[PDB]
C-alpha cells in the first residue's frame, strides 16, 4: 500500500490482459517472490517467465490473481506461498486484500470476527409468509 | 336388439369381404391370408371394411380384451413379484448393489420358476404386513 | 452455376465457418477465459461452474463439442 | 461400372461421406480441447506457434465471430 | 419420433427429474421394492449427451429414409 | 452482491474456504464443532457465486449457503 | 351508406379524450 | 451509473449491465417484490391496473367496430352472408407490389383488404346491427366507456379516492354484487335487448334508439307478465320456414323453448337464448343474496369452511376463508383455472351449437374460432397451476393450514406425483403402442389387422341424448324411455338437431377419436404432472429442503449435489409450457382434420387414415399445405401469400427459440467478451462506448426467451395452416 | 394503395407516423430515461 515493488514477468504481450475497466474503475495487482526465474502459466492465456526475485503482475479481476496464486502455491516444485493481492483504483489507491490478515483464510487464526453466521440450522428459518412486506428474506432475518 | 348398428358382421360386410379376398400371405404359409379372412370373418366391422374391437366388457367379445387382459396381467404382476423377490433376497447379503449389478442366476432363477403363485404369495404378503409398509418408516421430503 | 448455386455456396461458407468458430472458441479458451481463469483445473469435461458470475454452463471443451455437433448437423 | 446411372447409390454415397467426415472433423475439435486440458505443458510452449496463438485467441475468435455474422446477413 | 424425443432432454435439466425420481422411489419403499442401486437422474452433460445424440439420430434416420425413398422411386 | 450464511451445523472441515477461487471465506475461532472452528464470509463483495463451497460441504444439508443477490460488476465475473 | 369524412375525423377527435385519460392514468400508476 | 431506472428496484438499478433493463421490464407487474410495497398499496395499485386494463379492452373493441364499420362490407355480407367473405380492415403497405395488390383486392374491394375470420360480422348481424352508422355509435360509445374507466383508475389513486385494504378484502358483498349485479342484472339486461332489438330486428322490425320506448316486444304489453299466464310470451314461435331479417314465417314469441337450430341460419333460437338469459338472470340474483353483508342476515364464508371437517379429513376446511382472502396468488390460481374451464367449454359448445346467424357455413372462422379460444384456455389452466405454484412459494402458512385440506394434500405428494407419473406412463406406452403397431401393420400391406377400438362409452353417451346411430336406445334415444315422454317443449327440436348429420351436434365417431381420446387424456395428465409436481415442491424437495427461502424463479442450485438445473417451480411451469402445447396440437389437428371431412362430406378419410400416424402425417398435415405453400410462387401470388409468408416466418421463430433453449450461457457470455475486446480496440469505433456493460442473457431468461419464440413460431404457424388450408378448400 | 373509403388520406400519413415517427421518438425518450443516472 506504500507503493507496490517487483518486475513484471517476462512476457511478451497478449490481447487477454487489462481492458478500460482498468483504468476507468479498477485493477488489481499479485506481487511474489521466487527463487528461481521460471515459466507460469498466466491465467489470461499463454505462458510467461516469473524472476527470480521479486515479481509484480496486474490483472483485470480479484479471481484472476486467486487463479495465480493456486497456480503459484500447487503447481510448483518448492511452493510460492508469499503471494499478495491487492486492489487498485485510478485514483491511485492501493487497497492490500490477500491474504487478509497475513494468515491464508482456509485455517483458523485468532482476531477474526464471524459474518455471515447464524446460531440456527437451514431447517430452522422462519417461513416465507412470516416476513412477506418486509425487506427481509428468511436468511436474512 | 339393434345393437351396434354402425358396425356389421365382417361376413356380412362386403368391403370386408372384396379386402379379405385379397388378404396378403405373413408367413411362408400361401393359407396366411386365407385363414386371416376366416378367422376376422367373425369380429365385427365396420364401412370400410376391418374389424372393430368391442371392449366395453361383454362376453360376446371377451376375446376382444377380457382374454388378452388376463393373459398380460397374469405374466407382468408374474415379472414384477419375481423380480421384487430377488430384489428383497439380495438385501441381507450385505453387498446387495453387487448381485444387483450381477446377477446371482442360480437364486434369481430359483425366484423366477416360483412365480406361477404371485397371486397367492401377493396376498400373504398383504394379510402378513410383508408387502406394504407404513408411512411413518418411509423417507419423505419436506412439505 | 448461377444465383441459386451462388447463394448455396455461401450458406455452406457459412454454416462451416460457424461450425469452425464454436469448435476453435472450444480449443482455445479450455484452460482459461476472462470469465473463469482457472478452467483448466475443471477439467475437458464439465457441466459449468455454477449459476454465478451471471451463469457459467457450457463453457466447457465438451460443451463447445456438443454445440458444434448440432452446426457440423445443420451444415 | 453402372453407379452414376443409379442415382440412388450416387446419393446415399455422397451423403454417407459427408456425415462420417462431418463427424470425424467434430471428434478433432473434441481431442484438441483435451490435449489443451490434459497434455499442454507451458513450460514447453514458450513463444511458439500454439502459444501465440492463445496469445491471441480474443483477436482470432472476435474476427472469426464477425465473419459469421457477415456470411450468415449475406446468405 | 427420436428427433421429437431429444427435445426433452436438451430443453430441461436434471433437478426437476431428480424431485421426480424422488417420489417415485417414494411409490417403491411404499412395497419395499427400491433397488439398493439408487435411482439419480442423468448428469448434466449426460443430458446433453444423450440429447444430441438422439437429435442427430432422428434428424438423420429421417433424412436417409426421405433420401432413399425419393432416389429409388426416381428411375 | 450475493449472500453467503453458515449455520451451525458447520463441522469447521474448512473445505469451504479450500473451495472459494474469490477468497469470500474465513476459518474463525468456535466451539460448537469438535474443530473449534466455523465459516465466515467477511467479504461477500467479491462473491460470484459460483457455489463451490456447497459442492464442498459435507454436512447433511450445506452448512453455508449462498443465494445470489443484486448482480454488480464483481459478481457478475466480469474483466471489462 | 358509407362512412362520412366527418364521422372518421370527428373519432380520431374523441378519442383524445382517452389518450389523455390514459397518460394521465400511466402516469399516476409510475408513482 | 447511478441510474433510476428501475426507480422500483435499487438492486436492478444498480447493476451496471444490460441485465439491468432486461429485469427492469420482466419484474415491473410483480408488484408484491417492489421496494417498499406494502398489501395496501398493492390492493390499489392492483385495482387501478384493472381500471386500466377493462379500458384498454373497450378501446380493442372499439378499433373492431370503427374498422368493420369504415373499411368493411358490413351492409353488403348481410345482403349475402353465404357468399360474401366479411372484411376485416383495409391493407395500407408501401413494400407492396402489382401482384399482391391485386390479390388482396378481394371480396369485392376497390382497394387492398384482409378477409375476417373473427366471426364479428355474425355476431353483430345476429345481435340486431345492420348499418355502418350502429357499429360507428357503438365505437364511440366505448371511446366513451373506456374514457370512463381511465378516469376512474386515476381517481382511485387519490387520497381520499383509495380503497382500504378491508374493504377489498370484503369478499362475502365482492361475491353478492358480482353475483346479483354483475352476473344477473347484465344478464337480464342482454335478455331484455335481445327481447327488444334482437328478436324484433330478426324479423324485419327496426327497433332503435328513436323508437324503442314506443314499440312493444310483444302485442300484448307488461301486464301478462304481472297478472299471471306467461304462456303468452312464449306465443307463436318463429315458423321451421323463418327468413331471417324479414316477416317471412316470423312470429311474435320473445321466450320460448323449442331447443335445435334455425332451420335457415343453423343456430340457436334467439328466444331461447334470451329465454336462457333471463332464466340465468333470476338465477344468479338469488345467488347474490347469500353472503352477508350489512344486514344480519346472509352466510360468512369462514363459518361454512370451518364447520366442514372430516372423520377422515383432519382438520377440514379450517382457516381457509384467511387463506384464501389473504393469497393473491391463490385467489388468482382459482380465477385462472375455472376461467379456463369456461373457456374450453365456450370452445366445444359454439363449434357444437353456434348461436350466430350464418356462422356454421363460415368453416375458416369456425376453425379459428375454437383454436383460438383453446389456446386461450391452455395458456389460463398453465398460469393457474404456476400462481398455485407462487402461492406455495410466498403465501402459504403451514401453522393456519395445519391438519387442513391444504396441508393434507402436501403431506402425500409423493404419493399424488407418483400415481400421476403411473398413469402418465400408462397411457403414453399404450396409445404409442397402438398408434405404432398400426402404422407397421397398414405399412406391411396388412391394414385390416389394426386394433380399432370402437368409442362406446361416448357413443352410449351420445345414444342418451337421442343420437339413434349407433342403436343403443338408451334413455332419450328409446321413445318407451320415462326422460322422452316428459313433454318437454325442447325434445322435439333437440332430437332433429341431433339426429341430423349435418351439423356438428354431436359429431359421429371411430376408432380414430378413441385413440386421440386416449391422447388427449396423456397430454393432459402429463401437463398436471409437471404443474402439479412443480407446486407441491416449490417450497422444498430432497434435493432442495430450503429451495422456499430461495423464491419461486431461480436459475438453478448449481451443479452440487449431483446437479440442480431446472429445479424451481418456474421451471417446471416452463417445462409444462411444451406439454401444454403438445396437447394443444394434439387438440386442434384432431378438431381441423374431422371437420375438414365432415365440411367436404368425406368423413371416410379421417375415419380410416387417422389411425395410423402416417395418415395424420400425410393426408391431413402434407395435403392441406399445398395451397397454403402455393401463396407465392415462382408463377405468381394469390391472396393466401401472407399466410405462406406467415408459416415460413413461425418456423423461423420456432428454430430461433431453440437456440435459446439449447445453448446455455457461459458460451455465450465467452463468445461476448471476445465481442467487447473487439469493439476496445477497433480505432473510429473507439469513439463510442456503451452505457451498460454487455452481458449474455440469463439462465432463466434463456428460458424464458426461448419459450416465448418457441410459443409464437408454434401459434403462428398452426394459425398460417389453418386459415389458409380451411379458406384454400371452402373460402 | 388506394382507398375507397371515407378519408383515404389518412392511412397515407398514419403509416409511416405509426410506423416510423412513433416508435423512434418513444424509443428515444425510453433510451433517455433508463439511461438516466440521477438518484436511483
Ligand atoms: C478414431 C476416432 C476417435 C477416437 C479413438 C476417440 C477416442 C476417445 N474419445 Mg472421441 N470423438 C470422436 C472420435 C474419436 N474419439 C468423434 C468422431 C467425436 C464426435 C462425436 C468425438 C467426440 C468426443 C467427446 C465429446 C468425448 C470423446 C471422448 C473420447 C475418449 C473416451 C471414449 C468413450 O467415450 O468411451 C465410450 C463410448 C461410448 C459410451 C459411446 C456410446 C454412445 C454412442 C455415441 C452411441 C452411438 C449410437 C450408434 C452409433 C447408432 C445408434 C444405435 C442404437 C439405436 C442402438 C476416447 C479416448 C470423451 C472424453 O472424455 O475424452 C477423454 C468425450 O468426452 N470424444
Ligand atoms: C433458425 C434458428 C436460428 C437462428 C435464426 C440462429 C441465429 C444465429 N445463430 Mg444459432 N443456433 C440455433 C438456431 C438458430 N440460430 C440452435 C437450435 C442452436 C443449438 C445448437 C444454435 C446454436 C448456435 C451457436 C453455438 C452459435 C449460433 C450462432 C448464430 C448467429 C450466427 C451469425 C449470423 O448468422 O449472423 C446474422 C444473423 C442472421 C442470419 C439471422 C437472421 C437475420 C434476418 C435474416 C435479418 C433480420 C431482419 C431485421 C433485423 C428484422 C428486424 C425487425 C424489426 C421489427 C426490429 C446467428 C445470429 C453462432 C454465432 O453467434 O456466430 C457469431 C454461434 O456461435 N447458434
Ligand atoms: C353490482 C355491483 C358491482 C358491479 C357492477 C361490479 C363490476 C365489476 N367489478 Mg366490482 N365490486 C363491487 C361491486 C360491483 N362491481 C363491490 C361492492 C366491491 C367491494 C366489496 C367490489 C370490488 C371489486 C374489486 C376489488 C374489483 C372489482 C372488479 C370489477 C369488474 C370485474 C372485471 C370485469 O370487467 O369483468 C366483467 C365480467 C362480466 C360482465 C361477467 C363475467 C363473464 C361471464 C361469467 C362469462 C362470459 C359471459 C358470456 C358467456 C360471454 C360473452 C361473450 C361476448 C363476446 C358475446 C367489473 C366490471 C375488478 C376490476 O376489474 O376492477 C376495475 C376488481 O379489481 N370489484
Ligand atoms: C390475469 C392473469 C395474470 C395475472 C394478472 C398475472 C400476474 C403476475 N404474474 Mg402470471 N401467469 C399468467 C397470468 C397472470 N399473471 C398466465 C396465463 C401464465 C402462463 C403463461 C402465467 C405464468 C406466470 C409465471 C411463470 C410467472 C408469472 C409472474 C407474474 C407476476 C409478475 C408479472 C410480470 O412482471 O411479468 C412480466 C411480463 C412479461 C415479461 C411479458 C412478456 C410476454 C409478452 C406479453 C409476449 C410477447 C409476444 C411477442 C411480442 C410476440 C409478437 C408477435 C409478432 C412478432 C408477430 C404477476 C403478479 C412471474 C412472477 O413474478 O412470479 C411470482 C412469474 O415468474 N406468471
Ligand atoms: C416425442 C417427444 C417426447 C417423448 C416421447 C417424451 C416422453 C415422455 N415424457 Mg417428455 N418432453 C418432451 C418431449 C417428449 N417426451 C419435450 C419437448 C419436453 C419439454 C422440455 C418434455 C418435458 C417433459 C416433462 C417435464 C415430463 C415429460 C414426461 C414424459 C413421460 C410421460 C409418460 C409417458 O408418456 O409414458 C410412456 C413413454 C413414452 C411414450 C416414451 C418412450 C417411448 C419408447 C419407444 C418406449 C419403448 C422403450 C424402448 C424400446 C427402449 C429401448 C431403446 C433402445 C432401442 C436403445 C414420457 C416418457 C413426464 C414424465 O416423466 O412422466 C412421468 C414429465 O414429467 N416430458
Ligand atoms: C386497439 C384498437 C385499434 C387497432 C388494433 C387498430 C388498428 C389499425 N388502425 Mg385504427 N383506430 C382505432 C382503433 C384501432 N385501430 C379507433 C378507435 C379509431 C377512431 C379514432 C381509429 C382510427 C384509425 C385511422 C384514421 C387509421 C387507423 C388505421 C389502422 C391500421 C394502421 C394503424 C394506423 O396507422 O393508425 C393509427 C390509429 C389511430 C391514430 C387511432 C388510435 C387508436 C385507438 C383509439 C387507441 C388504441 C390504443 C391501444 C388500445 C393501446 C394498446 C397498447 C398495448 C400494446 C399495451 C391498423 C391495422 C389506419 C388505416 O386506415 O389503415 C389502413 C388509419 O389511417 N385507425
Ligand atoms: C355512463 C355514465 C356513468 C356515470 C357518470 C359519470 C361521469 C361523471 C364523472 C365526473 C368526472 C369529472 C372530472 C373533473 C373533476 C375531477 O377530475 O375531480 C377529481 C377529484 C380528485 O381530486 C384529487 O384530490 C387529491 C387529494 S384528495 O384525495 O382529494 O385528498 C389530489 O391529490 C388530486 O390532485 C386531485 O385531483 O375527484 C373528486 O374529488 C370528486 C370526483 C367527482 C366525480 C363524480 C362522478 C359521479 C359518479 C357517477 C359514477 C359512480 C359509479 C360508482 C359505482 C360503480
Ligand atoms: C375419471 C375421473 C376421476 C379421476 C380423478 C383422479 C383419481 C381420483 C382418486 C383419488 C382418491 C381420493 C382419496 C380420498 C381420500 C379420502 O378418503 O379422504 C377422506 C374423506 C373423508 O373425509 P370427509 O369426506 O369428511 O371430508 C370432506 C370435507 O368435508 C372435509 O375436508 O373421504 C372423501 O373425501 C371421499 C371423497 C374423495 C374425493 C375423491 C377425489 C375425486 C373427486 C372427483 C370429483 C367429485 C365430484 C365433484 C362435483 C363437484
Ligand atoms: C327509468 C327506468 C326504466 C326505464 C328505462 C329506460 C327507458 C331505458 C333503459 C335502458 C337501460 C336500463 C339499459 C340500456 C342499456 C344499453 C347498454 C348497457 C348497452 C351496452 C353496450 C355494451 C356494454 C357494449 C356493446 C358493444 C358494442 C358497443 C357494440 O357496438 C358491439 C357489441 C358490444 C361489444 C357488446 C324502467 C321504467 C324500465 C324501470 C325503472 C327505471
Ligand atoms: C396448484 C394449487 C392450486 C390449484 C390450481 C389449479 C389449476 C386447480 C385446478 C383444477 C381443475 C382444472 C379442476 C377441474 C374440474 C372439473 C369439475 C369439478 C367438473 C365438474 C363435473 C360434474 C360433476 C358434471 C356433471 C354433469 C355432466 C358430466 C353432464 C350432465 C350435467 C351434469 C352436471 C350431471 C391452488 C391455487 C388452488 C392452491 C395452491 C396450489
Ligand atoms: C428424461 C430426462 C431424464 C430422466 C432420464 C433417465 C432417468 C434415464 C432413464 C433411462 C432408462 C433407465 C434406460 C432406458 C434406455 C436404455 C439405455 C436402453 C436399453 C435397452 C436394452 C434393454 C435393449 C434426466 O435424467 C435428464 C437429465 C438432464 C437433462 C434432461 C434429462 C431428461 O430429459
Ligand atoms: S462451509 Fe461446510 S464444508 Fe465448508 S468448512 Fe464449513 S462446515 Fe465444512
Ligand atoms: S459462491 Fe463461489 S465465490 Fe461465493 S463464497 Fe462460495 S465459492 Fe466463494
Ligand atoms: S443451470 Fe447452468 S449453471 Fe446451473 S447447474 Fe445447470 S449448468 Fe450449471
Ligand atoms: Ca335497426
Ligand atoms: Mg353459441
Amino acid at each position: 500500500m506504500t507503493e507496490l515493488s517487483g518486475q513484471p514477468p517476462k512476457f511478451g504481450g497478449s490481447t487477454g490482459g487489462l481492458l478500460s475497466k482498468a483504468n476507468r474503475e479498477e485493477k488489481y495487482a499479485i506481487t511474489w517472490t521466487s527463487a528461481s526465474e521460471q515459466v507460469f502459466e498466466m491465467p489470461t492465456g499463454g505462458a510467461a517467465i516469473m524472476n527470480e526475485g521479486e515479481n509484480l503482475l496486474y490483472l483485470a479481476r480479484k479471481e484472476q490473481c486467486l487463479a495465480l496464486g493456486t497456480q503459484l502455491r500447487t503447481k510448483f516444485k518448492p511452493k510460492i506461498q508469499d503471494y499478495k493481492i491487492y486492489r487498485v483504483y485510478p485514483s491511485g489507491e492501493v487497497q492490500y486484500l490477500h491474504p487478509a490478515d497475513g494468515v491464508f483464510p482456509e485455517k483458523v487464526n485468532e482476531g477474526r470476527e464471524a459474518q455471515g453466521t447464524k446460531t440456527r440450522r437451514i431447517g430452522q428459518n422462519p417461513e416465507p409468509v412470516t416476513i412477506k412486506f418486509s425487506g427481509k428474506a428468511p436468511y436474512e432475518v | 336388439a339393434d345393437d351396434f348398428a354402425n358396425l356389421t358382421p365382417c361376413s356380412e360386410n362386403p368391403a370386408y369381404l372384396a379386402k379379405s379376398k385379397n388378404f396378403l400371405n405373413t408367413t411362408n404359409d400361401p393359407n396366411s391370408g386365407k385363414i386371416r379372412a376366416e378367422r376376422y370373418a367373425s369380429a365385427l366391422c365396420g364401412p370400410e371394411g376391418y374389424p372393430h374391437l368391442i371392449v366395453d366388457g361383454r362376453f360376446t367379445h371377451a376375446g376382444d380384451f377380457l382374454i388378452p387382459s388376463i393373459l398380460f396381467l397374469y405374466i407382468a404382476g408374474w415379472i414384477g413379484w419375481v423380480g421384487r423377490s430377488y430384489l428383497i433376497e439380495i438385501r441381507e447379503s450385505k453387498n446387495p448393489e453387487m448381485q444387483e449389478v450381477v446377477i446371482n442366476v442360480p437364486l434369481a432363477i430359483k425366484k423366477m420358476l416360483g412365480g406361477f403363485l404371485w397371486p397367492l404369495a401377493a396376498v400373504g404378503e398383504y394379510t402378513s404386513g410383508k408387502l406394504v409398509m407404513k408411512d411413518s418408516e418411509i423417507p419423505t421430503s419436506p412439505r | 452455376l448461377g444465383t441459386a448455386d451462388f447463394m448455396v455456396h455461401h450458406i455452406h461458407a457459412f454454416t462451416i465457418h460457424v461450425t469452425a468458430l464454436i469448435l476453435l472458441k472450444g480449443v482455445l479458451y479450455a484452460r482459461s477465459s476472462r470469465l473463469v481463469p482457472d478452467k483448466a483445473n475443471l477439467g475437458f469435461r464439465f457441466p459449468c461452474d455454477g449459476p454465478g458470475r451471471g451463469g457459467t454452463c457450457q463453457v466447457s471443451g465438451w460443451d463447445h463439442v456438443f454445440l458444434g455437433l448440432f452446426w457440423m448437423y445443420n451444415s | 461400372p453402372y453407379q452414376a446411372i443409379d442415382y440412388a447409390t450416387q446419393l446415399s454415397l455422397f451423403t454417407h461421406h459427408m456425415w462420417i467426415g462431418g463427424f470425424l472433423i467434430v471428434g478433432a475439435g473434441a481431442h484438441g480441447a483435451i490435449f489443451m486440458v490434459r497434455d499442454y505443458d507451458p513450460a514447453k510452449n514458450v513463444n511458439n506457434l500454439l502459444d501465440r496463438m492463445l496469445r491471441h485467441r480474443d483477436a482470432i475468435i472476435s474476427h472469426l465471430n464477425w465473419v459469421c455474422i457477415f456470411l450468415g446477413f449475406h446468405s | 419420433f427420436v428427433f421429437a424425443f431429444s427435445l426433452m432432454f436438451l430443453f430441461s435439466g436434471r433437478g426437476y427429474w431428480q424431485e421426480l425420481i424422488e417420489s417415485i422411489v417414494w411409490a417403491h419403499n411404499k412395497l419395499n421394492v427400491a433397488p439398493a442401486i439408487q435411482p439419480r437422474a442423468l448428469s448434466i452433460i449426460q443430458g446433453r449427451a444423450v440429447g444430441v445424440a438422439h437429435y442427430l439420430l432422428g434428424g438423420i434416420v429421417t433424412t436417409w429414409a426421405f433420401f432413399l425413398a425419393r432416389s429409388l422411386s426416381i428411375g | 452482491s450475493h449472500s453467503v450464511k453458515i449455520y451451525d451445523t458447520c463441522i469447521g472441515c474448512t473445505q469451504c474456504v479450500r473451495a472459494c477461487p474469490l477468497d469470500v471465506l474465513e476459518m474463525v475461532p468456535w466451539d460448537g464443532c469438535k474443530a473449534a472452528q466455523i465459516a465466515s464470509s467477511p467479504r461477500t463483495e467479491d462473491c460470484v457465486g459460483c457455489k463451490r463451497c456447497e459442492t464442498a460441504c459435507p454436512t447433511d444439508f450445506l452448512s453455508i449457503r449462498v443465494y445470489l443477490g443484486a448482480e454488480t460488476t464483481r459478481s457478475m465475473g466480469l474483466a471489462y | 351508406m358509407a362512412l362520412s369524412d366527418t364521422q372518421i375525423l370527428a373519432a380520431l377527435v374523441v378519442a383524445l379524450l382517452p389518450a389523455f385519460l390514459a397518460f394521465r392514468l400511466s402516469t399516476e400508476l409510475y408513482k | 451509473m447511478a441510474t433510476k431506472f428501475p426507480k422500483f428496484s435499487q438492486d436492478l438499478a444498480q447493476d451496471p449491465t444490460t441485465r439491468r433493463i432486461w429485469y427492469g421490464i420482466a419484474t415491473a407487474h410483480d408488484f408484491e417484490t417492489h421496494d417498499g410495497m406494502t398489501e395496501e398499496n398493492l390492493y390499489q395499485k392492483i385495482f387501478a391496473s384493472h381500471f386500466g386494463h377493462i379500458a384498454i379492452i373497450f378501446l380493442w373493441t372499439s378499433g373492431t367496430l370503427f374498422h368493420v364499420a369504415w373499411q368493411g362490407n358490413f351492409e353488403q355480407w348481410i345482403k349475402d352472408p353465404l357468399n360474401i367473405r366479411p372484411i376485416a380492415h383495409a391493407i395500407w403497405d408501401p413494400h407492396f407490389g402489382e401482384g399482391a395488390v391485386n390479390a388482396f383486392t378481394q371480396a369485392g374491394a376497390s382497394n387492398p383488404v384482409n378477409i375476417a375470420y373473427s366471426g364479428v360480422y355474425h355476431w353483430f348481424y345476429t345481435i340486431g346491427m345492420t348499418t355502418n352508422q350502429e357499429l360507428y355509435s357503438g365505437a364511440v360509445f366505448l371511446l366513451v366507456l373506456a374514457s370512463l374507466f381511465l378516469f376512474a383508475g386515476w381517481l382511485h389513486l387519490q387520497p381520499k379516492f383509495r380503497p382500504s385494504l378491508a374493504w377489498f378484502k370484503n369478499a362475502e358483498s365482492r361475491l353478492n354484487h358480482h353475483l346479483a349485479g354483475l352476473f344477473g342484472v347484465s344478464s337480464l339486461a342482454w335478455a331484455g335487448h335481445l327481447v327488444h332489438v334482437a328478436i324484433p330486428e330478426a324479423r324485419g322490425q327496426h327497433v332503435g334508439w328513436d323508437n324503442f320506448l314506443s314499440t312493444p316486444p310483444h302485442p300484448a304489453g307488461l301486464m301478462p307478465f304481472f297478472t299471471g299466464n306467461w304462456g303468452v310470451y312464449a306465443a307463436d314461435p318463429d315458423t321451421a320456414g323463418h327468413i331471417f331479417g324479414t316477416s317471412e314465417g316470423a312470429g311474435t314469441a320473445i321466450l320460448t323453448f323449442l331447443g335445435g337450430f334455425h332451420p335457415q341460419t343453423e343456430s340457436l333460437w334467439l328466444t331461447d337464448i334470451a329465454h336462457h338469459h333471463l332464466a340465468i338472470a333470476v338465477i344468479f340474483i338469488i345467488a347474490g343474496h347469500m353472503y352477508r353483508t350489512n344486514w344480519g342476515i346472509g352466510h360468512s364464508i369462514k363459518e361454512i369452511l370451518n364447520a366442514h371437517k372430516g372423520p377422515l379429513t383432519g382438520a377440514g376446511h379450517t382457516n381457509l376463508y384467511d387463506t384464501i382472502n389473504n393469497s393473491l396468488h391463490f385467489q388468482l390460481g382459482l380465477a385462472l383455472a375455472s376461467l379456463g374451464v369456461i373457456t374450453s367449454l365456450v370452445a366445444q359448445h359454439m363449434y357444437s351449437l353456434p348461436s350466430y346467424a350464418f356462422i356454421a357455413q363460415d368453416h375458416t372462422t369456425q376453425a379459428a374460432l375454437y383454436t383460438h379460444h383453446q389456446y386461450i384456455a391452455g395458456f389460463l389452466m398453465v398460469g393457474a397451476f404456476a400462481h398455485g405454484a407462487i402461492f406455495f412459494v410466498r403465501d402459504y402458512d403451514p401453522v393456519a393450514n395445519k391438519d387442513n385440506v391444504l396441508a393434507r394434500m402436501l403431506e402425500h405428494k409423493e404419493a399424488l406425483i407418483s400415481h400421476l407419473s403411473w398413469v402418465s406412463l400408462f397411457l403414453g406406452f399404450h396409445t404409442l403402442g397402438l398408434y405404432v403397431h398400426n402404422d407397421v401393420v397398414v405399412a406391411f400391406g396388412t391394414p385390416e389387422k389394426q386394433i380399432l377400438i370402437e368409442p362406446v362409452f361416448a357413443q352410449w353417451i351420445q345414444a342418451t341424448s337421442g343420437k339413434a346411430l349407433y342403436g343403443f336406445d338408451v334413455l332419450l334415444s328409446n321413445p318407451d324411455s320415462i326422460a322422452s315422454t316428459t313433454g318437454a317443449a325442447w325434445l322435439p327440436g333437440w332430437l332433429d338437431a341431433i339426429n341430423s348429420g349435418t351439423n356438428s351436434l354431436f359429431l359421429t365417431i371411430g376408432p380414430g377419436d378413441f385413440l386421440v381420446h386416449h391422447a388427449i387424456a396423456l397430454g393432459l395428465h402429463t401437463t398436471a404432472l409437471i404443474l402439479i409436481k412443480g407446486a407441491l415442491d416449490a417450497r422444498g424437495s430432497k434435493l432442495m429442503p430450503d429451495k422456499k427461502d430461495f423464491g419461486y424463479s431461480f436459475p438453478c442450485d448449481g451443479p452440487g449435489r449431483g446437479g440442480t438445473c431446472d429445479i424451481s417451480a418456474w421451471d417446471a411451469f416452463y417445462l409444462a409450457m411444451f406439454w401444454m402445447l403438445n396437447t394443444l396440437g394434439w387438440l386442434t389437428f384432431y378438431w381441423h382434420w374431422k371437420h375438414l371431412g365432415v365440411w367436404s362430406g368425406n368423413v371416410a378419410q379421417f375415419n380410416e387414415n387417422s389411425t395410423y400416424l402416417m395418415g395424420w402425417f400425410r393426408d391431413y398435415l402434407w395435403a392441406n399445405s399445398a395451397q397454403l405453400i402455393n401463396g407465392y410462387n415462382p408463377y405468381g401470388v394469390n391472396n393466401l401469400s401472407v399466410w405462406a409468408w406467415m408459416f415460413l416466418f413461425g418456423h423461423l421463430v420456432w428454430a430461433t427459440g431453440f437456440m435459446f433453449l439449447i445453448s446455455w450461457r457461459g458460451y455465450w457470455q465467452e463468445l461476448i467478451e471476445t465481442i467487447v475486446w473487439a469493439h476496445e480496440r477497433t480505432p473510429l469505433a473507439n469513439l463510442v462506448r456503451w452505457k451498460d456493460k454487455p452481458v449474455a442473457l440469463s439462465i432463466v431468461q434463456a428460458r424464458l426467451v426461448g419459450l416465448a419464440h418457441f410459443t409464437v413460431g408454434y401459434v403462428l404457424t398452426y394459425a398460417a395452416f389453418l386459415i389458409a388450408s380451411t379458406a384454400g378448400k371452402f373460402g | 394503395m388506394d382507398g375507397s373509403y371515407a378519408a383515404s388520406y389518412l392511412p397515407w400519413i398514419l403509416i409511416p407516423m405509426v410506423g416510423w415517427l412513433f416508435p423512434a421518438v418513444t424509443m428515444g425518450l425510453l433510451f433517455i430515461h433508463i439511461e438516466s443516472e440521477g438518484e436511483g
